């Protein structure tokens, strides 16, 4: 899967 | 849904300063890192700033390094861009954008994907004075007819033209303004059936935010 | 810095055809298995719009007609088929490292059938007049291709001063272009002479389309 996300969902 | 609205655009003499603000809404502002990208008349887009979600990390290109500073107030859902020692080269359209990172096959990576942009804020750095434009109607010399408005001698860009306050959208042609010895000039034309004019009014709405101008020249036969 | 070179600079494609814009990078943008290559679409008067991210991922609300390909230092944007809605500016940005530089941009225009310009000529306004000014406006609308030429004749003689030209971007509804030419003169210089003519010469004919009026 490939998708953009928030910096928050990053960690 | 996601809405970013900019403000603070204006004319500024060299060595001056300006503070652009960007109103964010429709998503949890505090979870994303925002950015600012400007575009000059030559159309080239140039990333100028970016701040982290919490607002602790920030970074800029050697371009505005030391003169610009990005900031955010998550409680007020707002992004800001303070500009100092403004050169004429900084004149451009300033946009703010949301950033998204990347989920690549089971892991996460900082990506800096600007997925949403505000309408923009025009910024001009010139010593030239602010001059309202002169709005002149353009009616036929002697099933359809073409009309237009002349907008001469104003500075700086931009101005917004409209016909019948937006009622007339099709058949309209608003051309790019031209630069003539520190004074822009542009025209707009609208074509309508001979049935609607002069039977019904035809007026153009012009406006120069730089000098708080707003003329409504009704075209007459 | 890692500069991107976009080619071609502009492009004309018929409706339903394929449009292929390229983007080449200075250093390698590859990393972790992907590449920080991004494409934006900027329609005139609007803020750029995200089309693709990470080489081939479509942005939200971006139809499959748009696709990205490439690796290392070479990438390209593909639009097949091309629709009326596409004429715009397209940039390719990189984000593998600061500064995150945008490509030069590629202008995409719909290639359509030739069309003759609709010419109109307007006399200085009653106001501009009782203000010491006189500008003769001439509109050349909805024509194709973009290339056109205008000449101003006063009492039968060309003039090359006081003229201001401005082209619009390709219209999205009828793929036609428009141009505005303005001859600006002094009030007395205007009342001096008497017959003003606007003369257009477009690929849609060898015979110039002329419109004029007598100050009378």
């Amino acid at each position: 899967e490939q998708k953009l996300i928030s910096e928050e969902d990053l960690n | 849904e996601v809405h970013l609205v900019e403000s603070g655009g204006d004319l500024v003499k060299p060595g001056g300063s300006l503070k652009l603000s960007c109103a964010a809404s429709g998503f949890t502002f505090s979870h994303y890192g925002m950015s600012w990208v400007r575009q000059t008349p030559d159309k080239r887009l140039e990333w100028v700033a970016t701040i982290g979600s919490r607002g602790t990390y920030t970074h800029y290109p050697d371009s505005v390094k030391g003169r610009f500073t990005i900031s955010r107030d998550n409680d007020k859902n707002a992004l800001y861009l303070q500009m100092n020692s403004l050169k004429s080269e900084d004149t451009a359209m300033y946009y703010c954008a949301r950033r998204s990172e990347f989920y690549y096959y089971g892991n996460t990576y900082y990506y800096s994907a600007m997925d949403y942009w505000g309408q923009g804020a025009s910024v001009t750095v010139s010593s030239a004075k602010t001059t309202p434009p002169s709005v002149y109607p353009l009616a036929p010399g002697s099933s359809m007819v073409t009309l237009g408005c002349l907008v001469k001698g104003y500075f700086p860009e931009p101005v917004t033209v409209t016909w019948n306050s937006g009622s007339l959208s099709s058949g309209v042609h608003t051309f790019p303004a031209v630069l003539q010895s520190d004074l822009y000039t542009l025209s707009s034309s609208v074509t309508v059936p001979s049935s609607t004019w002069p039977s019904e009014t035809v007026t153009c709405n012009v406006a120069h935010p730089a000098s708080s101008t707003k003329v409504d020249k009704k075209i007459v036969p | 810095d890692i500069v991107l070179t976009q080619s071609p600079a502009s492009l004309a494609v018929s409706l339903g055809q394929r449009a292929t814009i390229s983007c080449r990078a200075s250093e390698s943008v590859d990393n972790y298995g992907f590449s920080f290559m991004n494409w934006f679409q900027q329609k005139p008067g609007q803020p750029p719009k995200l089309l693709i991210y990470a080489i081939s991922n479509r942005g939200s609300g971006v139809p499959a007609r748009f696709s990205g390909s490439g690796s290392g230092t070479d990438f390209s944007l593909n639009i097949h088929p091309v629709e009326e809605d596409d004429p715009a500016m397209y940039f390719c940005q990189q984000t593998k490292e600061v500064p995150w530089t945008f490509g030069g941009g590629t202008k995409l225009e719909i290639k359509r059938a030739d069309a003759a310009p609709t010419v109109s000529i307007f006399p200085p306004s009653s106001e501009q007049l009782t203000s010491g000014g006189a500008s003769v406006v001439c509109f050349l609308n909805n024509f194709y291709p973009k290339d056109i030429n205008v000449k101003w004749k006063i009492d039968g003689s060309e003039r090359q001063n006081g003229v201001l030209n401005s082209w619009t971007d390709q219209d999205s509804k009828d793929s036609t272009y428009s141009m505005s030419s303005t001859l600006t003169l002094t009030k007395d210089e205007y009342e001096r002479h008497n017959s003003y003519t606007c003369e257009a010469t477009h690929k849609t004919s060898t015979s110039p389309i002329v419109k004029s009026f007598n100050r009378n």
